[PDB]
RNA sequence: UUAAUUGGAUUCAACGCCGGGAACCUCACCGGGGGCGACGGCAGGAUGAAGGCCAGGCUGAAGGUCUUGCCGGACGCGCCGAG
């Protein structure tokens, strides 16, 4: 079609399983070792927001998500250990890895 | 795992015991121990020179003897034995801690080499040395040497052939490292 | 109400972060693991306990 | 020890129940009514309004 | 009779043949027929440390060896035979492991 | 409950020695709720046959409703003068201001000598 | 240069050296969230906990924090000597 994946919307029936075929090893390799109970409470954030009770924004230190659709057209808060910053999720970013959407430091060439 | 490693997995637990036992026995004074294993019980014969400090008050030392012991050693079963020393000038262990009570009290490196020196010749000794590093009692570092007979020599030979002894003695301006190699008849 | 909880919860399980040492209590040396389970710091006074011989 | 803290009703001549009683607990501990939410104090659940 | 491997694996020069012909000693307490002590190899195992702490300049570093020495004696005899072998074994100088086929 | 402002009975030394023995008999029975708290439940609900109360219990949030409830629900309560005397016999031992027996299967014989004592002078 | 790039070593006698394990750990350093002080002494004790907790609102996690309703049994915070 378009886009990282296919139709943003189509995408979510499909989720589990389907999305790691399009994408690289890291993504897959997150899905498949599972998680941290921190972690998981983060998947209850999202969740709130896009759909069902009411919102909790994500607040996240990790950096160790890998997108999925359920994050799309939401603001983030990921702490890269200095401050937050936010980060709005497109759907070109699914099966991406968090950490590179925030820089970590301010990134110049040194001089 | 293997039968070459058999000596790396059971003299481990004999070097444990060592470094425990010379600490919590200045109360009797410690000189060593032989310890003896077998697969039926670890029967370790403490060499104290005060036996009533190392069986207790009422086995109150041989209930922390036992439990020890337990922690340590693969060997379910200690049994516990408290030989005397009956030549304290023969072994190196009771004159490094003999030395470090003398220095302790604040008598001097040649006041008390008096019976440090002049009584361990007297036993029997092929050679008999006594070095005390520190700074001497003083601000800056320096070590100090006497020597009697043949216990440094060349090659290993006749220098890895000792009995050995370290003590520590506390000084509340510092510390003074305290060795006694005494190289018994032989 | 009522003061916070907290546990140690660090994965320490793997790399030489999951290490340590009987005699010293540390794993800042470069520990040797297989066989004993010391660092090279004990292994210069415990070697001719356990046999180790110094010659060449 | 101490310092400060009840919530127990007192009745005259007369028995009341002040709340629901835990079924997992028997008799003794009371439920937080809430709206439909039970909490419970003795060992900690999460609890719904049967 | 009941053949029985005894494996004898010493870190001493000499208790090596010194118990493994005066373990025949031990052992016979009924007749026995016995194989002479057979030497395997010296299994060796090296471990080399750093004496230095620090590391800087230039250095030696310690390099160790045990060196494990092991003889193989079989003997055909009783139950008992086997038994005074595994009943006494000292202090460990010398560990003794048994093998039992018929 | 009770304070040193309320007498309402006078309990007799001989009934009052053996009535700080009686809690402890009858702690291994079946349930036991002690502290001021715990003593009005177990009044609240009647689950006690017996209550008894050291007079210094304070202040009167506990005290509005609780002087006639134990009466109407036919149960004696027995005064120790000090809450560190129901605090040192009773099975408890850090001051208690307040015990409540539930089952006196083991203090019977005390506990009935109570109930035409302190229930019969004066309820 | 960066929030920080943790510290030492620094001619021989510092620079594949401690680091012959450097994603979190490691780790000392940095950033944000919470929090303990023993053993005696000191006012306090049952006038209920130091511990616990639904549900949303908030935390990287923890009734942790709030609104809100509620339990099981009973000694330790705070500090001052001094670990």
């Amino acid at each position: 079609f378009r886009y990282r994946g296919y139709t943003l919307e189509q995408l979510m029936n499909m989720s589990l399983e389907e999305l790691a075929r399009l994408f690289p090893a890291r993504q897959r390799r997150s899905l498949k070792r599972g998680l941290t109970p921190e972690q998981k409470k983060l998947l209850r954030k999202i969740r709130l927001a896009k759909k069902g009770k009411y919102k909790k924004p994500i607040r996240t230190h990790c950096r160790d998500m890998i997108i999925l659709p359920e994050m799309v057209g939401l603001t983030i808060y990921v702490h890269n250990g200095k401050e937050f910053v936010p980060v709005e999720i497109k759907p070109e970013m699914i099966g991406h890895y968090l950490g590179e959407f925030a820089p970590t430091r301010k990134k110049v060439e040194h001089g | 795992m293997a039968i070459e490693r058999y000596f790396i997995r059971e003299a481990v637990r004999e070097m444990l015991i060592d470094e425990f036992l010379e600490k919590e026995l200045r109360r009797a004074g410690y000189g060593g121990l032989d310890i003896k294993k077998t697969p039926l019980g670890t029967k370790v014969i403490i060499f104290a020179a005060n036996p009533g400090y190392v069986i207790g008050r009422g086995g109150r030392r041989i209930r922390e003897l036992t439990r020890i012991l337990e922690k340590q050693f693969g060997l379910e079963n200690p049994q516990i034995e408290v030989e005397e020393i009956k030549n304290p000038y023969l072994n190196a262990k009771v004159q490094a801690v003999r030395l470090a009570q003398a220095l302790e009290r604040g008598i001097h490196f040649r006041r008390a080499a008096y019976a440090a020196l002049r009584a361990i010749m007297n036993n029997g000794a092929r050679g008999v040395e006594i070095r005390l590093s520190g700074k001497l009692t003083g601000e800056r570092a320096k070590s100090i040497r006497f020597y009697q007979g043949y216990l440094a020599k060349v090659g290993n030979p006749a220098e890895t052939l000792v009995s050995k002894g370290y003590a520590q003695a506390l000084l509340k301006l510092g510390v003074i490292g305290v060795k006694v190699a005494i190289m018994p008849p032989g | 109400m009522a003061k916070a909880d907290y546990n140690k919860r660090k994965p320490r399980k793997f790399g030489k972060g999951a290490r340590r040492c009987i005699r010293c209590g540390q794993y800042g040396p470069i520990i040797r693991i297989q066989g004993l389970m010391l660092c090279r710091h004990c292994f210069r006074e415990v070697a001719p306990k356990l046999g180790f011989r110094k010659y060449e | 020890m101490g310092q400060k803290w009840k919530l127990y009703e007192i009745k005259d001549g007369k028995v009341i129940r002040k709340n629901k009683f835990c079924p997992r607990c028997g008799p003794g501990v009371f439920m937080a009514d809430h709206g439909d939410r039970w909490a419970c104090g003795k060992c900690g659940y999460t609890e719904w309004k049967k | 009779m009941q053949k029985a491997r005894i494996k004898i694996a010493s870190t001493n020069v000499r208790s090596l043949d010194e118990v493994a012909n005066q373990i025949k000693q031990i052992a016979e307490r009924t007749g026995v027929r016995m194989s002479g002590p057979i030497p395997l190899p010296t299994k060796r195992i090296r471990i080399t440390t750093r004496k230095s702490p620090d590391g800087e300049g230039s250095a030696t570093f310690d390099r160790w060896e045990l060196r494990v020495h092991k003889r193989l004696i079989d003997i055909e005899a009783d139950e008992r035979a086997m038994r005074q072998i595994m009943r006494i074994r000292v202090p460990e100088d010398v560990t003794i492991e048994i093998e039992l086929i018929s | 409950m009770a304070k040193p402002s309320y007498v309402k009975f006078e309990v007799p030394k001989e009934l009052a020695e053996k009535a700080l023995q009686a809690v402890e008999i009858a702690r291994d029975t079946g349930k036991i709720r002690k502290g001021t708290n715990e003593t009005t439940k177990a009044v609240e609900r009647g689950q006690a046959k017996l209550v008894i109360i050291a007079e210094d219990v304070d202040p009167e949030e506990i005290v509005a409703h609780l002087p006639p409830l134990c009466e109407e629900k036919e149960i004696p309560y027995i005064y120790v003068p000090s809450k560190k005397e129901l605090g040192a016999a009773a099975g408890i031992e850090v001051a208690a201001a307040s015990v409540a027996i539930i089952e006196p299967g083991k203090a019977r014989d005390l506990v009935e000598e109570i109930a035409m004592k302190v229930k019969e002078l004066m309820k």
